[PDB]
């Protein structure tokens, strides 16, 4: 049905194949137009994600744009300390930092990325450089699809980016069939992992909060009920 | 005397705690490195009327285009019918009706203003830089960042955006130079 | 009656070289051993609630600007460096946020709870006008506070709640410069409001000095419209240990439920909004300021010259009073008119336990507060104005003729003696 | 005797609703009209010196804050946006940086009055030790803000005066960088520093509150060995206009001194070096920290092993008392012992008006105080090595063992009586 | 004598065309190696020091360096709003912005430029690309000047910096004698006002508060010597 | 019973306010913007030994530089005696004399000093960066700020410079990489 996820809920820690699978796809598609300046590359070995090996994350780092520096301006290596490049402009896009934030969240981007159709029988010539989507809510719509008052007959609107896959754009290490949906699955999790590294401590100190608070509220609940006893026994 | 010296002690505690209170009311004012940005001058001096002039001020581009005869005429060829926004956006005036003759600009300190017109350079729809240089299917600027089309004077058309591109307040400085704030 | 019990400094040694700093006579005689009356419910816990929370905001905050950087340039990145690096982090910054929530939430049941018991009558009138005193200033707070992520909405919000000090006219545009440091909003505006934001509680921590000081020496109301009797006293236990342990369970649930909140549902109360970078060439749709201000803004975006019942034709007789300006004040009134209840109401009677009229015009009451709450974030498209105007219309109301109707009519009900109500 | 005159809120209708909240009852009664002797010098001006300049400080530092950007690369450049653009600027900066020197040379005037005239003697233990305490948090407060500047003294007296609480062993290195934020100095140690720098004020003024409270429910302390002899008291006139007006008129004269040094003298009692950013490859010469530090930086670098009296020779015995950690015990210790005084004084006396031994070895210690001024600001070569050793055994001396004997045969003299001295 | 300045008092309000000198001279030959970065453009223009006219500031700006943006990467007009250049490297020296109080100050900048005399007769032949100060002492000296115990037996030491300015190295407006001694006095106070422009403000905001406080200090003695008199008049 | 429950329910009430309070005093320790910092590896792998090596850390360059026979000699034939900080700056270990068999540096996890040489690129004089690449009167680093004259090993000669070039905690990771903290 709905595809949850595996940390919908109390529990589900952020399961990290699906993160690997996530980031094999936006390193080598969603990162040509987009970066994720809020995220520092080290936290591709902290634990709770994908804890990476991290002479791999030191390769992929030297591996990626020049960060110049901030005392001597002189093109560097691009050590891991740094943050994740940005791209910013003439064709590009936003940050996907805390994208998974800023809209239930990852079901946007699943249900975003999945759905570019052709355009409807409304208006099939469509736009010249833009692409339509059946879930952005956000984009211009011709005055052939909207009502009397200027509202979308439409469902989505059209949207700036183009499809970013196809059917099989790449192949998994693990063994997997990568279709669009898996990917989109995928590439939402990692996004979701990018905005909310501390989602699994965030479970285990609601758990044990949850806990011992019930347990002192138990308690001063006899405390009370032996203190006021002698004036509520009457009635 | 009593009353004199009494009463006068109060009065100079009061100038002084006065004189006192003043600069921790003063200092939150606008500081130095404030005051200048409220106003920005641009020198003209010989754009080569007719391509394009822009300027940075506030954060945002302030666009000084000089007119070309048939980017006039175009635009002085425009009902108020089928035009989006017809209330002339431009703040240096009331809410006039978006006409090329008070859309243009003022005069040069002379009589004339069908030859420039500064706007802000910042698309209503969400504030992206729309592209000059004669550009759209009305021979003005396009916005590329969802696809609205604005005609000469700066109206909106064909597209998302509501209105069209506002005015600034601004005015000459005698025949070589703008005032931009 | 009013027994103080000092303790006479009896113990032994200790407590009799303590006669250079009295403190704990005053701790023991008063802040502890207030005799409280027996028949007090569960809406008596709240102040509890609001001094913990108090002191809950200020340390986390105290720890948050350990790594806040007040700029433009540095806000965002600083408040993500909390989020990710620091040991605690979105635990401080969630806690900080909700229970700002918590915090308004709980002074409203502590407002309404006093509202019904006559706890603004006579002789408790100090007690109202320095809540009402509080209450501005914590508005305040938690609105500076709003701003300093430096997201989205923390920019527009911002610009519209200082171009409410410009509409009025003459003396408008100058306090609006003097406010944000400029024309517009900058740098300037965000150091204002941390410090600003960094100061006030501790004013709200003295006004809760004072207004502690205040109900010791003035009885707690109790759910009747009388007092402790003075003249011993068999009725009005004290407040520690009993009432202590009932306030503190009651917390522990509370604070269960704050937590749970925190752990699973922290970003619910919030605006994704708040999480983009901010951008003034663009505003986004729908700014809905907070949940806390609802109220407020409806009043404020309701008169408009846009109904019959429209004020606003007529108040044009004077040139100057214009429709914003009408707003504005008409906001300030909604709330110096509940500051002014207790010269309002003109009864000689409390509670209303025992007043039915009372008790039905109150809840409506309660319900215009959950309208406009739910009405601030809707458009100003038809119908909601018409209730956005029915609502403001009623709170006016009520404040101002339907009280001294009351006390004027309202006495159909035995009322309770001998405070021990042993039923 | 103590006559309080509460007042009995006999005045009109206003001052008796105010029996709601007390609030002028306490003002009146206590911290007005509280009766102080006659034969007060000019030696009783300083607390209210303290108090002004202590509210001075806060002021100009809530205003500050409101342009100061804690970053290492923002904070240089909002200081001079301070002194060049903002209006007030300079004078703020200026006031508050110089104001903490008033505040500290009054509070050394503070506390000499204090031990000449007998004061932290009985029965005035807690405002002693309630001052000691203060004396340490506002010590740590001017050393968190001589940082924020971020200038190059700034960084290397952080340095130090960090690498002393890793000096000590085995939880040295921990509370460093548990303290600095990490290994050594960055922006991470100055948004604690602002912060923190930014809050401790208001426990001092907390403080300062107990600090009255105590000193009003105990006795001035006179110039003489003497109580107001309560049992009506033609002696004790009460403090509002007549010691008001005394006070207010040197304070008058101070803040004269001071406005004049800030205008003619302000960057007199700084060190230039603070005007160049910082480097954390290059230390330049004599840092010398400030000057209400000198003389506990000198009473640390004393102790080397560079004397025939060298202890630390024979500290050594157990081998994890070095010399670093003996110096931080001996300043620790400079401390401890003024604050245990008042259990070290073993006399059934007080001022040493009436006790001449006892005059002299306090003249002493002033000249040993201004001697530690000058020596920590000298290198650690010959002779000054001597020089302060001598001076530190000197405070130690004088604290720990010259006091007793006093108090044992110090008492050739004829004590006052009849604190009412027309002479 | 010692050759006291202007400001150097209770008094002495910048005298303005001094300034005016020691501006021409600063961006005719201090600015090819030092910057000011802690002085807009447009404080020439603010009451205090040299009010120039506000349209030669524009010119003067417009004619500098390029300072190239914060928000959009393109080289700009360098407008006045902006601060002055850095030199930062390469045969480059400090920020001459607060120099004046980071030593009297301004003696110092006098004395400095005054004095470059050749190597004395210890060591003659002095050092390859190194130049002889009379007063900096932060600088190198051969072990030939040494004493028996590292401490210089010169006035001063080897600066960096070359001599600054021959026997009439620029003309001025006004008409005036361009000799090396009152370059050096006129830079010294244009460098003075670049650290403190708010002086004449301080001076004026200083006699203003002594005579309040003065005539406050009076009255209240006044108030004081009266309510004290009735115990204070037998004796 | 009484006492059992009472002081049951009092430790309770203590463990969690214990299990509050500790992360605000956790929060101000390293955060992790900052742990990876301290420390930090270089990847030596065939510097093509005998130039030089050059790598950021702490915001001052650290210097990994093989060695050259030439300069070997130059430095191992070096008597204490005219050598102006006779320390051994390196903190590797202690106050040892400033030889160069101790002030090379540790031994690959093998045995051999006399080929790297990683020291701090911070001249003890006011912390200027020396020029590399045989410079100087004595076949080492010159420093261009004041004149200082480095040796091979790193000691300081011909300057105002007090000291030598210190030398970092740093410990091998098995023949290619350095650990710098
Ligand atoms: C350029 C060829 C792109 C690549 C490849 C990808 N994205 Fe992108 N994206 C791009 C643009 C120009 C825009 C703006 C669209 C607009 O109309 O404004 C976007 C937008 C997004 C968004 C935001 C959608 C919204 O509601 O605002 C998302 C969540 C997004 N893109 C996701 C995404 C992913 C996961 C990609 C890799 C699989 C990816 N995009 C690639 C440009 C380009
Ligand atoms: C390069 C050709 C220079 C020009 C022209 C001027 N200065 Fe300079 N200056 C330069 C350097 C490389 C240094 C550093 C010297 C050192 O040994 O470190 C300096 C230094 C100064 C100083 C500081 C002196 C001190 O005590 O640290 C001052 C006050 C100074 N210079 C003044 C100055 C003036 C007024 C100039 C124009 C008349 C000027 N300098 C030109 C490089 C160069
Ligand atoms: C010691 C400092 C301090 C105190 C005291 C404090 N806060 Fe804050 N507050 C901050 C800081 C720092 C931020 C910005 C970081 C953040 O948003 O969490 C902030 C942000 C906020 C926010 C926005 C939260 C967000 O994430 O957008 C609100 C709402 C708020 N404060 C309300 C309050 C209220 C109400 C009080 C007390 C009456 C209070 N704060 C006490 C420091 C403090
Ligand atoms: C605008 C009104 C208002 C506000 C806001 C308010 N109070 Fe009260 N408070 C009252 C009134 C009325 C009473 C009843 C006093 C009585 O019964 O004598 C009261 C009573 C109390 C009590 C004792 C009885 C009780 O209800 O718990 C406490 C404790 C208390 N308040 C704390 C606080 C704190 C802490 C805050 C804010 C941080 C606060 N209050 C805000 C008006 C207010
Ligand atoms: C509300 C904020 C605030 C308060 C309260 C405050 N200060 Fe500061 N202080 C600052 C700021 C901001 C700076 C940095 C700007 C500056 O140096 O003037 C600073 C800097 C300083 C400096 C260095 C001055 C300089 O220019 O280098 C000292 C010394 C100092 N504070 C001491 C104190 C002492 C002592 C107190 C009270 C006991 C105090 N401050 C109260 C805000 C404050
Ligand atoms: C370490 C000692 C110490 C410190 C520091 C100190 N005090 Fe006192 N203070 C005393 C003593 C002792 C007395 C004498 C009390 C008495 O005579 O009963 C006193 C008395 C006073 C008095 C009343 C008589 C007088 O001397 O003026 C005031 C007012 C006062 N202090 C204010 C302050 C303030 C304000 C501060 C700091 C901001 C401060 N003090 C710091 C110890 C101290
Ligand atoms: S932003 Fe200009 S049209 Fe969408
Ligand atoms: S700084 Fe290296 S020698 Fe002067």
């Amino acid at each position: 049905p709905d595809h949850a996820f595996s940390f919908e809920g109390i529990f589900g820690k952020y399961d990290q194949a699906q993160l690997r699978r996530g980031f094999q796809v936006y390193n080598e598609v969603c990162s040509a137009c987009h970066g994720m300046k809020f995220v520092p590359i080290r936290t591709l070995a902290d634990d709770g994600g994908p804890q990476l090996d991290p002479t791999f994350v030191r390769e992929y780092a030297a591996g990626l744009d020049t960060i110049i520096d901030k005392d001597s301006g002189e093109e560097r290596d691009r050590k891991e300390t740094d943050m994740f490049p940005t791209r910013v402009g003439d064709g590009m896009g936003p940050d996907l930092s805390v994208m998974a934030k800023a809209r239930g969240g990852p079901e946007y981007i699943y249900n975003y990325v999945i759905g570019f159709e052709e355009n409807p029988e409304c208006a099939p010539e469509g736009i010249d450089g833009y692409y339509y989507n059946k879930t952005f809510q956000i984009g211009g719509v011709p005055d052939t699809c909207k009502d009397a008052a200027g509202v979308k007959i439409t469902h989505g609107s059209w949207a700036r980016m183009p499809p970013p896959l196809v059917d099989d754009q790449v192949t998994y290490e693990d063994g997997t069939p990568a279709t669009v949906d898996q990917m989109a699955q995928d590439v939402s999790a990692f996004l979701m992992w990018a905005a909310e590294p501390k989602l699994v401590a965030r479970k285990q100190m609601g758990l044990v909060a949850m806990v011992m608070l019930g347990l002192l509220s138990v308690m001063l609940y006899l405390t009370n009920k032996r203190l006021w006893a002698p004036y509520k026994g009457h009635k | 005397r009593r009353d004199f010296l009494y009463h006068a002690t109060a009065a100079t505690g009061v100038v002084v705690t006065g004189a006192a209170v003043w600069p921790l009311i003063n200092q939150m004012n606008a500081s130095a490195d404030v005051k200048a940005m409220a106003s920005i001058f641009v020198d003209v001096s010989a754009v080569e009327v007719g391509t394009q002039l822009t300027v940075k001020w506030r954060g945002k581009p302030v666009f000084i285009r000089r007119r070309d005869e048939k980017d006039i005429e175009l635009a002085r060829s425009v009902p108020l019918g089928a035009l989006r926004d017809t209330s002339a956006e431009n703040a240096n005036k009331p809410g006039a009706e978006a006409t090329d003759e008070n859309r243009t600009l003022p005069a040069f300190d002379g009589t004339n203003t069908g030859e420039w017109l500064v706007m802000l350079g910042v698309c209503t729809h969400l504030g992206c830089v729309p592209m000059g240089d004669k550009s759209g299917d009305f021979g003005g600027w396009f916005c590329p960042c969802h696809g609205s089309h604005y005609d000469s004077a700066g109206r909106i058309r064909k597209g998302p955006a509501p209105r069209n591109l506002d005015i600034p307040v601004a005015a000459f400085v005698d025949e070589t130079t703008i005032k931009l704030g | 009656s009013g027994i103080p019990h000092d303790h006479y400094e009896p113990k032994t040694g200790i407590e009799k070289w303590l006669h250079d700093r009295l403190p704990i006579v005053g701790l023991v005689y008063d802040t502890i051993m207030i005799p409280t009356p027996k028949n007090l419910n569960w809406w008596w816990i709240w102040g509890i609630v609001l001094a913990f929370t108090l002191v809950l905001q200020i340390v986390t905050g105290i720890v948050l600007a350990m790594h806040y950087t007040p700029h433009v340039d540095l806000a965002f990145a600083s408040v993500e460096h909390i989020m990710r690096d620091v040991n605690g982090g979105w635990a401080m910054r969630y806690i900080h946020a909700n229970g700002a929530s918590l915090f308004f939430l709980a002074v409203y049941i502590h407002i309404f709870r006093g509202l019904y018991y006559g706890s603004y009558k006579a002789p408790r009138e100090i007690t109202w006008i320095v809540g009402m005193v509080i209450y501005l200033l914590m508005m305040g707070t938690a609105f500076m506070g709003y701003v300093l992520p430096w997201g989205q909405m923390s920019f527009w919000g911002a610009t519209v709640i200082t171009g409410l000090f410009g509409a009025i006219p003459g003396i408008g545009p100058s306090i609006q410069a003097w406010l944000l440091g400029g024309p517009a909003v900058d740098n300037a505006t965000l150091n204002r409001f941390f410090s600003l934001h960094y100061l006030l509680p501790f004013v709200i921590a003295a006004l809760v000095a004072i207004h502690i000081w205040a109900f010791h020496t003035t009885g707690n109301n109790n759910p009747t419209g009388v007092e402790v009797r003075r003249t011993a006293e068999k009725d009005t236990l004290p407040f520690w240990p009993y009432f202590v342990i009932k306030d503190l369970f009651a917390l522990a649930l509370v604070l269960l439920g704050f937590f749970a909140v925190v752990a699973y549902m922290p970003n619910y109360l919030g605006h994704p909004d708040n999480y983009v970078q901010a951008n003034p060439l663009s505003t986004p749709a729908h700014i809905v300021p907070e949940w806390y201000f609802l109220p407020f803004y409806a009043i404020l975006r309701a008169f408009a010259a846009d109904v019959w019942v429209v004020i606003l034709v007529d108040g044009l007789t004077f040139g100057i009073v214009d429709a914003k300006f009408f707003g504005v004040i008409a906001m300030f009134g909604a709330i110096a008119v509940m500051a002014l209840a207790p010269w309002l109401d003109t009864s000689k009677v409390r509670s209303g336990a025992y007043r039915p009229k009372f008790r039905m015009w109150f809840w409506f009451l309660v319900l215009d507060f959950v309208v406009l709450t739910w009405v601030g974030a809707m458009p100003t498209e038809y119908p909601y104005d018409w209730i956005s105007l029915i609502a403001s219309t009623y709170w006016f109301a009520y404040f101002l003729v339907i009280l001294p109707l009351l006390g004027a009519t309202e006495k159909p009900e035995p009322i309770p003696a001998s405070i021990e109500e042993d039923f």
